């Protein structure tokens, strides 16, 4: 994996933790 | 659930930034070495 | 509940070890090209 | 940010957490 | 309450990976102030 | 503590998370 596809991976993540937060 | 499915993508997450830690330690380390072997 | 609470607090630690990460990386690339380029 | 700030977002954080996990 | 459990320990791994950041910054640091000093 | 020993409480914790993950 590259440090480009981990930046993106994180943000992906993140958005996805982020509306599981707002829904629970 | 939607709590266990928050909690599996911070592990995700959380596995990431070890990927990440253990890249920049051999990096750190490598460096070392090469000033040390100069 | 407080539960909620804990994720949430979590997710701001990660969130926080991604920035030193990322900050760490930075410098470490931006070393290494200095040795590259001396 | 700077690291002395980092730090110390660091350990409220452990702190809050580690009373929520406490509380639950 | 596995719930719980699973928070737990993923805390624990945070104050890990916490750790490591902590450790690899003080090492980049002193690099980079030899680089500079030299 | 060293590199090896934080390898292996990582690999430690990440077993006892996805135990704790499929259990939930």
């Amino acid at each position: 994996m590259t440090w480009e596809e981990w930046d993106k991976k994180i943000e992906e993540y993140t958005k996805k933790i982020e509306e599981l937060i707002k829904k629970s | 659930n939607n709590l266990l499915r928050a909690i599996e993508a911070q592990q995700h997450l959380l596995q990431l930034t070890v990927w990440g830690i253990k890249q920049l330690q051999a990096r750190i380390l490598a460096v070392e070495r090469y000033l040390k072997d100069q």
